[PDB]
DNA sequence: TCTAATGCGAGCACTGCTATAGCAGTGCTCGCATTAGA
């Protein structure tokens, strides 16, 4: 969403002439504006011409200094970070809008366009998660916040407390993909033969004893797990509560 | 001097559209509507072997022989479906008379499907002829000669594990030949 | 929040950088100075419609790439014996341009090199290795800013030439001055500054001639690049030759625009200029007061 | 295979990428005379001209387009004709096909097809029922007087009141302002209830400012009060109005004005957002450039009226003004024919000379024109000069002389935009685009003498205009205009060219020729490309 | 002089933060030893040409040519154009190959679709012939191309042809004098040379030259592939090192160089990681002479570790080291340089500082150790650098926010006076309808945020999803319903090139009819053919105008292959008020997929204006300020309260919940179909749904939406 | 202004039969979990 900002924000600069892509830029609401403000400024043609030399200006330093310096004055100017900060969550977006301009910066020294880059924005904003690199940073606060992991990022992670709410959840495999029991080797089955969903199934609780040892073992102090007499069989409560498979 | 390729889902996805351009564009709409019906595409071939592809091949159980084309298979599986399409254009007797409660009449609305069921093939597929079988037939003096769907309903009927096979098989040195390149 | 930011009180004041009759030259040479140190700088441009089925030097592919491979050319000849036809198909072959320039260029080359400088012997072709030195570089430090103003003053006082004043196109300047002499040969007592010059391609003859050239000259304001040059010649005589007079060694300064150069239309092609040793004179201490 | 020839023509800028790109994709492995045809084709194609006649393509481009070079070409082929449709890439017509060979005329499809739909829209003409003559003649009789000696504003009128489409075409010196005003206060009269929106336009905006600033002025007088729910005086260009079939547009009767403008895609395009229950009047100058360059269809639109109107349709006119009306010629394209109707300038003493005397004359003889000169000694409005040899020199002085007002106001320094209405009372105007004579070679030719004493488009300020091509100042007027004809020879000066040049001036009117080239001028007449004129004759 | 490991990595980053406040707070910098390859827009460019012969050319990558200025500049394209040739691309079908041949050589089925000249072909035969008028060669034209605009599909045009003509010709391996004059002639046909890239063009010649030149002095016989040329310019592109301006325009950036010990005041030293500084890479392992080694031999370890000695020894004032504490992300711990800590180690065991004199070896070793190392904080606006002392930043910019200095966005919706202009056309009325809130951005304030460009499938389609789907179900719909003939409409489409090859084609066509016919049955069972009717209601001080098509004397009978939904429900009762006070007395049916179906009875031309006026108080008040109203999640929160039998409008405590469900079902969707509230639009009033603009949202579009459900069938 | 996932069984409703109730099977409506993890 932040990132879908910057790129109105950076085609309104690189073309501040089209009063259109201008005006979208103006109402991302990274920049704040109001509805009365976006009203007023449509009704005051020299006020308008004013914000346009303002991003006839970022273009230049665009084109001679990069695109963080460009978008650091700009920023300075409509007070952006300060006002963000002040926000509610505010924090976050702005750390994200430093941090696609630090790849933006990056991705600038291998175009010798400032529309490429536009161009070289849309792509990763169409089709992403690419490197770690591109990946959110933690804000440095985050710290002091309840922290929600997964059993896998939590190998090695040592805790005060923990919490396990959904602890009793299966998910029955029903992959005929198992280990020959005596050769030790991985068998595909490609016709789901009963005996070897069957085999797989077992090495898949085989997992979620190992994921659940994970799990408890975390905390120093304390832990409390969630438990339900949890049933997926559309088998008619037969006695079933099925949390036997877990 | 080697240069670390860092994805490589990409590699394997192209790779899996090159196997199913070469493997089924040049294929007969009869074996064609057949593929279709176990993938739409080569996007959900993939999303069934992904996994696989990477790291050491499991083995497979029972592979198929080392050279069924599809177009073998798909000959012993027609032909297996067909011998059953003529035993039942004589639909001329089924008409039959000793009874039973859950079998009702409404049994002509079972017939006419698979009477009906006879076009030019195409598809393994076959709506549920349950009842006008014989092995159930006896579980429900009782049927005649058309224990040919005792048959039919034992055989698999798949292009499904041939496929796979051979995709995996090539797919992986598709990305390979790629890669040394 | 009991915050707030250090200011500084220091100020910007003066720059010192390394300039080169760049001080002239506007950008767009921005990293291509960088890139290639000896590019043809001086060119640039694409060429058209002027193929005339018989080719003379003007025809010769236009620009900096084909600029340097001129320079190239002169670099390490033997300006003493005659042109192999077959060491230029060679360079011509080499540097990607069709062999069939070879004809063109090989008499092309020659006529050059036979040409009167300055009439009195002269000739390119009388320079053993011993005589010349081919691209030096020099270096001239340059303090108290130089002002573009208070050069052009006395630039216009002693050059005829660079009194087509519209000058002082840069901006003060304290630090170093970098720069390539083409060539610097001796004539028996006397050295000399020349400069090879491959150079836009306007038709034919017409653009070659004692003016039209004067007139180029100050289109590029490479009349800066003269007084430039030999300040430095200057300077370097004078460190190396003990005992050494500015008017008893001197005497050069040749720019042959290669183009426009035939082995009978002397003054055609070629410039000459000897800078008023009352030039140098100021211009040497204009850098340290 | 021509690859190398057509992409160094393009090298030698005779053709753009587009056109040989075009030719080789569609012919490229065909006979590369098909391949020649198309890479032409669509070079003509991109000067605007709708289809390339074979003709233009039968040994006289041997003088003609530059490509008369090759090894390829074999012979004057003549069966032309047959080697194109051969090729299939061309089809009679039948084919979906890039290209299309109707008459000896070959097209680029969608030209064709823009054609042909202008010619069924003007032969599907219906006729208003809105009869009741007894009524439509009394509303006509009330609202032109001096019917007395045939009217044909009265005519126009009636016209156009009994049909669905009808073209009024008239010179400068006629009513065709105060013509379309009386057809419609009788449109609006004649409209028992209601439902009739009436709504104006031009294909340029600077046209549509006039046609309100002067459909309204003489609209709001004549006796009509009967609540004035008039002309919606709201303009707008054609390429503003539209952007279709579909989706027709929101009137009863649309009146486009300046209708020589309009080109074959405009036409089409509006004719399809068009509602069949409307009626469209358009008006225009027959023989002005723009009714006959590149694209034009006014000009072979109102050929047909040379035809006269068909014998009962005559008898009608002259039974609903109150005046006999003739006919003759059978009944050839009569759905066109009658509904047609150029004006005339009428009955007054003295003159209308100058500009007056020499634009009639200039749209026909010699013997008349020359002798526009010598009589009268019109003084003011014309002034012939003689131009050759270093006289060139005595035309760059009446030339500054002319621009007077405008360099004072200059010098003067009264930089408001007073220099701006004074450029528009001089003008030079001159047939080339490049040349001694011609734009780019006339305004240096002139800056000189200058220095040595001292939105859409086509809005002035020094595109270094100074001097205009007779075909951009098409709209336009000044009060002294001068035209500049080359030295002598192209068939680029043309008897409309010298006729619309001629229009552009109010007051004085210089004309720098030679009694050869004008006078050749005069005979000669713009080239006309197209298949209307016989998609009319059938 | 600031040095790193690897100057190529900094550059960036360097040049982003040396962009700052220019008075003041301005110092001068030039980076040297970057790699020219890394550093130039062209070169790789060039790399890239001189694999014409193995590429599969991918439309993004022929695109990205078309990047590069110079060579945009050689076919005459300007950005200009390039947006549209961009868009055509994407829409004449173009994603893979260039050729027939090409995609033969890749022993891949030559479909004849979506190579450049599959696409290049629709959009010239666009030209003349217009979409319609029919396939020609088996190909649809496409008449986005087709004026004036058209003479840019030439430039493009001409640019795929000098491609192929050079995949070609450097597809074959040539003697080595041969290949002498293929890079400066490659040059000039896809660059037009700048003043700038002509140094960067010469590098290139030489560079290929040189390679060339010594292969032909060692006289090599056999013939030479270009991969062996193109890889052996790659890496001397690598090797070359650009640091012209190492000295003059002060503060030097560059990597450390082995032989350039210089002395400066001020020597600082960035990223000493480990792994990262002394900087690696072992000997061949067949080279003898690395393992019985002698004093002369020379190694990298060695010159990098003597490297960061010269510098201890050439800073003549400060020595500056830096280092990088921990990935922003894991947040795990990094580590210097052995080398730093070696040299913080050896400092720490031979000072200690002033207060502590009598305490310990360690003991004061660590605080010398801990008072040399700074810790710097993750963001630069983290209050600690503006507090005072050790490195306060110069850095104003960031007080603001530092000091939390700043002022919150104010609440975005202020209502703008607003009147209504007697007369509106109904197209209005519809575009304002059918998402009101999307309509104050767009009518109101001008605001739409369009997205400069769209995906590019990197494939032709294997499958027909999503819009396109629908596209094509319009039609064929259309088709049915009109009983005309599928198989013509069939032949187009497969002529555009939007169905999926062969047999895979007709079987996604036969289906799509197949559902499409039983959508079109239920039409045409109920068709009795009339006529447009134009629209002229007087109607709450307002005149409405527009057209309503198809007008049978039943009523409206409109239809779409689309499923059923609130949004298009309030679509057709807009278009049945209005008919209706246009007096037209009788129904109007709207048949969807799946049998959906909204059916009004009619409506007295008196009742009908009083329905079509809240709808025009909507888009009255609506144009004020965003009127909320979401048809989906309201019409769902709104379908499960009201009911038929008596007009129930429920509010017992079981359904008030259902309900409240629905609306969230409705509002964030599933994880695959996609959220009403999931919408730029929704998004810039709101980023979370808070329960009180719930609440505001299902009074207001009760308000709007209910009339359609007390009508329904 | 464009579209908006399948699929699996249940669940309840209803409709033949035949040794009022259980066994079965036809058919539309609807709620439910789906992915994962580096
Ligand atoms: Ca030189």
């Amino acid at each position: 969403l932040e990132a879908q900002e910057m790129l109105w924000l950076l085609q309104a600069v690189m073309t501040p002439e089209r009063e259109n892509t201008l005006r979208s830029a103006l109402a991302t609401s990274m920049m704040g504006l109001n509805a009365l403000d976006i009203e007023t400024l449509n009704n005051d043609e020299h006020a308008w011409d004013v914000v346009v030399e303002e991003f006839d200006g970022y273009r230049q330093i665009w084109r001679k200094r990069g695109v963080m310096p460009m978008l650091r004055a700009l920023m300075s100017a409509r007070n952006i970070a300060e006002n963000l900060l002040a926000t509610a969550g505010g924090e976050r977006r702005l750390t994200d809008i430093l941090h696609i301009s630090e790849l933006l910066q990056e991705a600038g020294t291998q175009l010798e366009s400032e529309h490429a880059l536009v161009r070289w924005l849309s792509q990763h904003i169409l089709e992403p998660d690419s490197n770690a690199s591109s990946q959110q940073m933690r804000l440095e606060s985050d710290k002091h916040l309840v922290q929600i992991v997964t059993i896998h990022k939590s190998k090695g992670l040592e805790y005060p407390l923990v919490w396990l709410p959904f602890i009793t959840n299966f998910r029955v495999q029903e992959q005929a993909f198992y280990h020959d029991r005596h050769s030790f080797e991985a068998v595909l089955d490609l016709n789901a033969a009963p005996e070897s969903v069957d085999l797989a199934e077992a090495e898949r609780l085989a997992e979620d004893l190992r994921l659940l040892y994970v799990a408890l073992t975390r905390s120093v102090w304390h832990c409390s797990l969630g438990v339900a007499p949890l049933v997926r069989r559309r088998g008619d409560k037969k006695g079933d509560t099925d949390v036997h498979q877990s | 001097e080697q240069q670390l390729i860092e994805d490589e889902s990409l590699l394997r996805y192209q790779a899996c559209a090159d196997f199913w351009r070469r493997h089924c564009y040049p294929l007969p709409r009869e074996i064609a509507q057949v593929v279709f019906e176990t993938w739409k595409g080569p996007q959900a071939l993939l999303r069934d072997i992904n996994r696989y592809l990477q790291g050491e091949a499991p083995v497979i159980k029972a592979p198929p022989p080392d050279d069924e084309t599809l177009a073998s298979r798909h000959a012993q599986i027609v032909a297996r479906i067909d011998t059953v399409k003529q035993q039942w254009r004589d639909a001329v007797g089924e008409l039959d008379a000793l009874i039973e409660s859950s079998g009702i009449d409404r049994r002509k609305f079972n017939r006419s499907n698979q009477a009906k069921w006879i076009d030019k093939i195409s598809a393994w597929a076959e709506e549920e002829t349950n009842s006008y079988q014989l092995p159930e037939s006896l579980e429900k003096p009782r049927h005649p000669l058309f224990e040919a769907i005792d048959q039919l309903l034992a055989e698999p009927l798949s292009i499904r594990d041939l496929v796979i096979t051979r995709a995996l098989a090539e797919i992986r040195e598709t990305v390979a030949r790629e890669k040394r390149r | 929040a009991e915050l707030n930011a250090k200011t500084l009180q220091r100020l910007p004041g003066d720059n010192w950088r390394v300039t080169s009759y760049s001080g002239l030259q506007q950008r767009g040479h921005g990293i291509a100075q960088d890139l290639m140190p000896r590019l043809d700088v001086d060119a640039a441009g694409v060429a058209s419609v002027v193929e005339e089925p018989t080719l003379t030097p003007h025809q010769f592919p236009r620009g900096a790439s084909p600029g340097t491979f001129l320079h190239s050319l002169f670099e390490d000849l033997d300006f003493t014996q005659p042109v192999d036809p077959n060491w230029v198909r060679e360079k011509l072959e080499l540097g990607g341009f069709e062999s069939q320039w070879e004809p063109v260029l090989t008499e092309w080359i020659t006529a050059v090199l036979q040409a009167p400088l300055n009439e009195t012997g002269v000739s390119l072709s009388q320079l053993s290795a011993r005589n010349k030195q081919v691209e030096m570089e020099f270096y001239l430090p340059i303090s108290e800013p130089l002002i573009a103003s208070q050069l052009d003053t006395l630039i216009r006082q002693f050059d005829p030439l660079s009194a087509g004043c519209p000058p002082l196109e840069f901006m003060q300047v304290r630090g170093m001055l970098k720069g390539f002499i083409d060539l610097v040969f001796r004539h028996e007592g006397r050295y000399y500054l020349l400069d090879y010059k491959s150079n836009w391609l306007g038709e034919d003859s017409s653009a070659y001639t004692q003016q039209a050239m004067a007139a180029a000259m100050q289109a590029h304001r490479y009349d800066l690049q003269y007084q430039l040059y030999t300040l430095a010649l200057h300077r370097y005589l004078r460190h190396r030759i003990a005992d050494y007079d500015y008017e008893h060694h001197f005497g050069g300064v040749i720019y042959l625009f290669l183009r426009g150069v035939d082995k009978e239309h002397p003054q055609q092609g070629i410039y000459t200029t000897r800078p008023n040793a009352g030039l140098i004179a100021l211009m040497d201490e204009m850098f340290a007061g | 295979k021509l690859q190398k020839q057509l992409l160094e023509a393009v090298e030698h800028k005779q053709l753009r990428p587009l056109d040989v790109q075009f030719a080789l994709t569609v012919a490229g492995d065909e006979h590369p005379a098909v391949t020649l045809a198309a890479a032409l084709l669509s070079h003509d194609a991109g000067e605007g001209h709708v289809c390339l006649p074979l003709s233009r393509l039968e040994n006289n481009e041997a003088s003609h387009p530059l490509l008369a070079t090759c090894v390829s070409e074999i012979g004057e082929l003549q069966n032309w004709e047959e080697c194109l449709l051969a090729s299939q890439a061309v089809s009679r017509g039948d084919e979906p096909t890039p290209m299309i060979l109707c008459g000896d005329r070959l097209y680029l499809n969608r030209m064709w097809c823009n054609e042909r739909t202008v010619a069924r829209f003007f032969n599907e003409v219906n006729h208003a029922i809105e009869v009741d003559e007894a009524l439509l003649a009394q509303t006509l009789d009330k609202l032109f007087p001096v019917s007395d000696e045939i009217n044909w504003q009265k005519v126009a009128a009636a016209v156009a009141l009994t049909r669905r489409i009808s073209v009024i075409s008239g010179g400068p010196g006629t009513g065709k302002t105060t013509t379309v005003a009386k057809l419609l206060a009788a449109l609006i009269q004649m409209a028992d209830g209601e439902r009739c929106r009436i709504r104006l336009a031009a294909p340029t905006g600077k046209a549509a400012a006039r046609l309100t600033e002067s459909l309204g002025k003489a609209l709001r007088q004549l006796p009509l009060t009967d609540e004035q729910k008039k002309r919606i005086p709201e303009d707008a260009s054609t390429l503003h109005r539209l952007l279709h079939a579909g989706n027709p547009l929101h009137l009863d009767v649309l009146v486009v004005d300046e209708a020589s403008m309009i080109d074959l895609p405009m036409m089409s395009r509006l004719i399809d957002a068009l509602p069949d229950h409307a009626r469209v009047i358009f008006l225009g100058d027959r023989d002005q450039l723009a009714s006959v360059e590149a694209g034009a269809v006014l000009g072979d639109i109102c050929a047909y009226a040379n035809a006269g109107f068909t014998a009962e349709r005559a008898r009608q006119l002259s039974r609903l003004t109150g005046t006999h009306v003739p006919a003759g010629t059978g009944t050839e394209a009569a759905s066109l024919r009658d509904s047609l109707c150029l004006l005339q300038k009428s009955y007054r003493f003295g003159s209308d000379s100058g500009i007056g005397q020499l634009a009639a004359a200039i749209n026909r003889g010699d013997k008349t024109a020359v002798k526009t000169v010598f009589q009268q000694d019109f003084t003011d409005i014309e002034k012939r000069l003689l131009q050759s040899g270093e006289d060139y020199i005595a035309m760059l002085e009446e030339a500054l002389a002319g621009y007077g007002r405008y360099l004072d106001l200059l010098q003067a320094r009264a930089e408001p935009d007073l220099i701006i209405q004074a450029f528009n009372e001089y003008q030079l105007l001159c047939a080339l685009r490049e040349g001694p004579f011609g734009v780019a070679g006339l305004n240096e030719r002139i800056e000189q003498f200058m220095q040595q004493k001292r939105q859409p488009s086509r809005l002035p300020e020094h595109e270094t205009t100074w001097a205009m091509t007779v075909h951009k100042s098409q709209g336009s007027e000044f009060d002294h205009a001068a035209l500049i004809l080359p030295s002598q020879r192209t068939p680029v000066v043309t008897r409309e060219l010298v006729y619309t040049a001629v229009t552009r001036a109010r007051r004085r009117l210089s004309l720098y020729a030679d009694e050869r080239i004008l006078s050749a001028a005069i005979a000669t007449r713009t080239e006309r490309r197209s298949g209307l004129a016989a998609l009319f004759s059938s | 002089i600031v040095m790193v490991a690897d100057i190529d990595s900094y550059s960036p980053f360097i040049q982003a933060v040396f962009g700052s406040a220019p008075a003041d707070r301005y110092l001068p910098y030039a980076i040297s030893d970057r790699r020219a390859r890394q550093s130039h827009p062209v070169l790789e460019a060039f790399i890239s040409l001189l694999s014409l012969p193995d590429s599969r050319f991918v439309s993004e990558d022929v695109l990205a040519l078309l990047d590069v200025p110079v060579l945009a500049a050689r076919f005459d394209i300007t950005e200009e154009g390039l947006r549209y040739l961009r868009q055509w691309v994407n829409e004449s079908g173009i994603r893979w190959g260039i050729d027939d041949d090409n995609v033969r050589e890749l022993e891949l089925p030559a479909t004849g679709q979506h190579t450049w000249r599959f696409g290049l072909t629709r959009m010239l035969l666009g030209y003349a012939m217009e979409s319609a008028q029919g396939e020609w060669q088996s190909v649809l034209p496409y008449d986005e191309s087709s004026g004036l605009i058209a003479e840019l599909v030439g430039h493009l045009a001409s640019l795929l042809m000098q491609l192929n003509i050079w995949r070609r010709g450097l597809a074959q391996e040539r003697p080595l004098e041969e290949w002498l004059p293929v890079c400066r002639d490659m040059l000039n046909a896809f660059f037009l040379p700048d003043a700038e890239t002509e140094a960067a063009m010469t590098l290139i010649e030489q560079q290929w030259q040189a390679i060339i030149a010594e292969g032909l002095g060692a006289q090599y016989g056999d013939a030479v592939p270009l991969s062996l040329l193109r890889d052996e310019l790659a890496q001397r592109l690598d090797q070359e090192r650009i640091s012209q301006r190492f000295l003059a325009g002060p503060v030097n950036i560059c990597t450390l160089m082995p032989m350039r010990s210089i002395p400066f005041k001020v020597v600082c030293l960035l990223g000493m990681n480990d792994g990262v500084y002394p900087r690696q890479l072992a000997p061949l392992g067949f080279d003898l002479m690395s393992q019985k080694p002698k004093r002369g031999d020379r190694s990298r370890r060695d010159d990098d570790r003597y490297l960061f000695l010269e510098a201890l020894i050439s800073a003549q004032q400060k020595l500056y080291i830096s280092y990088i504490g921990r990935s922003i992300q894991d947040n795990s711990e990094r580590f210097p340089s052995v080398l730093v800590q070696e040299l913080i180690d050896y400092i720490g065991q031979s000072h200690y500082l002033p207060g502590d004199e009598a305490l310990n070896c360690d003991e004061s070793e660590a605080r010398v150790k801990a008072h040399l190392t700074c810790l710097h904080t993750r963001m630069p606006f983290d209050p600690q650098n503006y507090q005072p002392g050790e490195r306060q930043s110069y850095a104003r910019e960031w007080l603001p926010a530092a000091s939390q200095a700043g002022k919150a966005h104010s609440e975005f919706v202020q209502p703008l006076p607003f009147t209504l202009p007697e007369t509106v056309p109904l197209e209005t009325l519809q575009r304002f309808w059918a998402h009101p809130v999307r309509a104050f951005f767009q009518m109101r304030l001008q605001v739409n945020f369009r997205t400069e460009d769209s995906e590019i499938p990197d494939t032709e389609p294997f499958i027909l999803e999503g819009l396109s789907r629908y596209q094509i179900n319009q039609q064929l719909l259309n088709a049915l319903v009109e009983q005309d003939d599928a198989e013509r409409l069939f032949r187009r489409f497969r002529a555009a090139g939007d169905l999926p090859y062969g047999a895979f084609g007709e079987i996604f066509w036969e289906t799509q009819c197949q559902e499409m016919q039983q959508l079109a049955d239920r039409v045409i069972a109920c068709r009795q053919p009339g006529q447009s009717m134009e629209i002229d209601l007087a109607c709450n001080g307002v005149q409405i105008t527009g057209w309503l098509p198809q007008v049978q004397p039943d009523g409206l009978l409109r239809w779409r292959p689309s499923l059923l939904s609130v949004a298009q429900g309030m679509q057709l009762w807009l278009e049945h008020l209005v008919y209706c006070a246009s007096g037209g007395n009788g129904e109007s049916r709207l048949f969807l997929r799946k049998d959906g179906e909204w059916r009004f009875p009619p409506l007295a031309a008196e009742q009908a204006l009083h329905y079509l006026s809240q709808l025009i108080e909507g888009y009255r008040e609506g144009m004020s300020a965003p009127l909320l109203v979401l048809p989906e999640s309201g019409g769902a929160w709104l379908k499960t309260c009201y009911d038929a039998q008596n007009d129930a409008m429920l509010d017992d405590d079981s359904t008030l919940q259902k309900a409240r469900t629905k609306f969230l079902q409705a509002y964030e969707g599933n994880m695959m179909v996609r959220g009403e509230g999931d919408d730029i639009w929704y998004q810039r009033l709101w980023r979370q749904l808070t329960p009180e603009t719930m609440e505001a949202i299902v009074e207001q579009s009760q308000r709007f939406l209910l009339p359609l459900f007390r009508f329904n069938q």
